[PDB]
């Protein structure tokens, strides 16, 4: 019977009309637009200026817009990964060198980043968030993040790939975040003078594997296996992130790198153990009803779209 | 008969029992006269209840929410120690039965399978069955299952502990009034108590009435019940297995709580409602068979909507998210279904839940010996042998051979003797 | 009678993916030389 | 089973990044 | 010719029974000369 189903789904795998308006009536949900939560995370109760979801884009005027300027004490203490407080000497939309180290500074938005004339701060092209200043983010403008989606096919003991809705089912490594206790894709901000290649791999070993300061040293063949796994990665998306720490002058934009294990040999040798800024790490099933941190569901949608997997 | 004056309370060392006066020991349990009261007064409501057409009496203790579950555990141990002597059969399994509060009818084949498996598991492991204790639904059903066990077996009868909120129980005033203990107190389930309407199940062997001073409020005993099962599990070095039959929206949260703390669950498929929701969700996420390939999150959402009927879409989303969160780890959920497993496979599901739990290899081999599953023990020994755990095999082989000799399992005796266990190297459990 | 809140969503999901397969003249017996019926055909296919 | 495997492998048969340096 | 591990090793009972039964049957039917290392450890001790 399993083959009878398999053969049945093997044959079913301007002229477009949407008639849903006849059932519901007048539509116009406009739920696509992202509005961050009112209480800023880890700020001690500091609240933004609320904005309905139909008032977010920059084309609309909105004269009653009075955002609050807030910068976190950790960012204001000036570490190595934080930009200077006066952004007039910072050049945006091109690769900029600060202390001889390269920073990307280019946004994936087609219009680009517009510079305010009064203060020199960048303006978020993806809409209003009811808050100026940098907040918890260290860099003015685009904070480049790299996410690592290490995937394998969900298999049963017998070795057959699990199949739901006529498509093969994926499985990804998910970490439980230290700050807000929501499951998420491993990843982190791109450091100064380094590229997405080093960052994706380094953050996955530090967070999902605990290879920074929370696990014993790997064997000489396991490192070769992990290197073999990490040698074939495809950039599936470069999107804006529906991150609650985003402001009007500092926003997170992610590059997503998918490491897919077709055979499943390299993925099975991983000893998952939460480290750094992660509590627990596990192999989790990919589906459309997942409740993950920020816009990681969109990232998983892009991974399954590229691999023709179930979502 | 003659009221007890002294009890053998087990020491904190776990090696002996001391004799002490009943009024001295029972002082540590408190009760609340009203909701406003917080400190409370010492409990005068403890003793035994006599139920019509039942020969034996069931002990009852009314205890506060702030009371130590170890003290309640000591009370249950003291009752068993009093009735059956000091060397009573210790439980190797704690069976928590949760599910539907309201009354429900199950199919006869499914009911027969659940009854047969639960009776076999309870009689082989001397298990402590913890339910809600009231005379409705899954608690009444579990009582009916253990009623035949109390008739067909002599000497030790496995306890059916009922942990219930005191504020909903008919006859609470009758139990409270008097001088404790109440030896053979008549319980009148048909007596018209005005504010309360939920009676106790007459087939439960022991009752813990958790009191907080409230009246006609449910769900106040859940945390204490979970704490008591965990305390019993640590004390007897025994796995805790939750069993889910039907159930409402709170049963989903209870199962969620159980899987977050590492406690395995056995979900009875085909019993309807939350059990069907949990069984679908697991089968959607894990089962490789063909009939489960058409399972979708949309049909699951439709099933949740038709059974639990939420008021809002967000409530439906939270219930669906919680249901998918419970079956995340495939080891901690075991689904029993009639059309897949079989009529005589419920005890096998209980044994798979036991093996999936956290415990030592020797204890798991002992549990496999109790259920008379030689193939499971052979596979466990082979897997342990392959994974470099040979030291633990040699460390537990003597005790496993001893246990096999005591419980009359000759095939297991042959199996343990074949893996280089010298017959003249046996050691006693105690010190001479 | 009025449909449930999940059946309306199911029907809306069904009606959201339609393809115009043909726009043809109709061999309708009520057609005349000065008034004729021409049809646009919309197919809603349920794969699952 | 041989066909089950065969059907399983019959369906699996600028955007390139090498992260082995990490 | 029996070759293998010099150091001592424990085999599963079914596998040991199968090797023992087959080797005994082959040796008794063919009047075979069994050549091993001759020491009281491992595969030599097992063959003995
Ligand atoms: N541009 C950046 N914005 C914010 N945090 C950054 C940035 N670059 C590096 N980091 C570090 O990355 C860590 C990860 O964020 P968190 O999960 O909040 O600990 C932060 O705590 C910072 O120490
Ligand atoms: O730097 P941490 O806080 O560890 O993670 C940053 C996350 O913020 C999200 O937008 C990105 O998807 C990225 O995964
Ligand atoms: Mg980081
Ligand atoms: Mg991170």
């Amino acid at each position: 019977i399993s083959f009878r189903f398999s053969l049945d789904q093997q044959a079913t795998k301007i002229n477009r009309l949407n008639s849903a308006v006849a059932v519901h009536g007048h539509t116009a949900e406009a739920a696509e637009w992202y509005v961050p939560p009112e209480e800023y995370p880890k700020s001690g109760g500091v609240k933004r200026y609320l904005i309905d979801a139909s008032m977010v884009p920059l084309s609309i005027m909105c004269p009653s817009y009075d955002p609050v300027e807030y910068t976190h004490p950790s960012v204001a203490a000036q570490p190595v990964w934080a930009d200077p407080a006066d952004p007039r000497k910072i050049k945006f939309n091109v690769k900029d060198e600060v202390n001889g180290k390269v920073v990307d500074r280019t946004s994936c938005h087609p219009s680009g980043i517009s510079i305010d004339s009064n203060t020199g701060r960048p303006i978020n092209p993806w809409g209003r968030t009811g808050m100026t200043g940098r907040g918890l983010l260290g860099k003015w403008g685009v904070n480049q993040a790299a996410d690592t989606v290490v995937t394998r096919w969900k298999r049963s003991p017998d070795g057959s790939i699990l199949e739901r809705d006529g498509k093969k089912v994926l499985e990804f490594v998910a970490i439980q975040r230290q700050d807000n206790k929501m499951w998420a894709i491993p990843g982190g901000f791109v450091d100064n003078g380094e590229d997405v290649a080093l960052t994706s791999g380094r953050e996955f070993m530090e967070e999902a594997l605990g290879m920074g300061t929370s696990a014993d040293l790997m064997s000489a063949e396991s490192k070769d296996s992990l290197a073999a796994l990490f040698s074939s990665g495809t950039i599936v998306a470069r999107i804006y992130c529906e991150d609650p720490r985003n402001t009007d002058n500092a926003w997170v934009e992610t590059t997503c790198v998918n490491f897919h294990d077709e055979s499943g040999r390299h993925a099975a040798r991983l000893k998952l153990q939460g480290g750094d800024d992660a509590e627990h790490a596990r192999w989790m099933m990919v589906h459309g009803g997942l409740n993950l941190f920020a816009s990681h569901r969109t990232l998983l949608q892009h991974v399954t779209s590229a691999l023709n997997a179930y979502f | 008969s003659v009221a007890a004056k002294t009890l053998l309370i087990e020491n904190e060392d776990g090696k002996g029992s001391t004799r002490m006066e009943v009024q001295d020991f029972m002082k540590r349990f408190h009760m609340h006269a009203s909701e406003d009261d917080k400190t409370g007064s010492p409990s005068t409501a403890w003793g035994t209840l006599r139920f019509p057409t039942k020969e034996a009496t069931a002990p009852y203790l009314r205890l506060s929410v702030n009371d130590d579950p170890e003290d309640a555990l000591l009370f249950v141990k003291a009752m068993l120690a009093q009735k059956y002597g000091e060397t009573y059969d210790r439980p190797s399994l704690i069976l928590s039965v949760t599910g539907g509060a309201r009354n429900f009818t199950l199919p006869p084949r499914l009911e027969t399978a659940i009854a047969k498996g639960l009776r076999l598991a309870a009689q082989r492991t001397n298990a402590w069955v913890v339910t809600g204790g009231t005379n409705t639904g899954v608690m009444k059903l579990t009582g009916q299952i253990m009623e035949a066990l109390s008739k067909t077996q002599s000497h030790f009868i496995p306890p059916t502990i009922g942990i219930a909120t005191y504020g909903v129980i008919i006859g609470g005033d009758d139990m409270t009034r008097g001088e404790p203990p109440k030896i053979g107190l008549e319980y009148e389930m048909h007596k018209k108590d005005p504010p309360k309407t939920t009676p106790l199940d007459d087939n439960h062997n022991l009752f813990l009435l958790v009191d907080d001073g409230s009246t006609n409020k449910f769900g106040k005993e859940i945390k204490f019940r979970a704490a008591f099962e965990n305390a019993a599990g640590q004390a007897f070095a025994a796995p805790v297995v939750t069993i889910v039959v039907q159930g409402g929206p709170g049963t989903l949260g209870t199962a969620l709580q159980a899987v977050r703390q590492g406690t395995p669950i056995v979900v009875v498929d085909g019993s309807g409602l939350a059990a069907d929701v949990l069984a679908y969700a697991y089968n959607f996420m894990h089962n490789p068979l063909t009939r489960f390939k058409s399972y979708t999150i949309d049909d699951l959402r439709q099933k949740v909507a038709q059974t639990f009927n939420p008021k809002s879409s967000q409530q439906l989303t939270n219930l669906l998210d919680s249901a998918l969160e419970c079956v995340q780890d495939p080891n901690l959920v075991v689904v029993y279904s009639l059309q897949e497993s079989g009529i005589d496979e419920f005890d096998d599901c209980i044994l798979k839940a036991i093996f999936s739990s956290q415990g030592k290899l020797g204890n798991k081999l002992k549990q496999a010996m109790y259920f008379d599953q030689l193939d499971v023990a052979k596979r466990a020994l082979s897997e342990a042998s392959k994974n470099g755990q040979h030291n633990e095999i040699a460390a537990c082989i003597n005790d496993n051979l001893m246990a096999a000799m005591m419980h009359n399992k000759p095939h297991f005796v042959e199996l343990y003797l074949g893996f280089d266990a010298k017959i003249y190297e046996l050691k006693p459990s105690e010190e001479v």
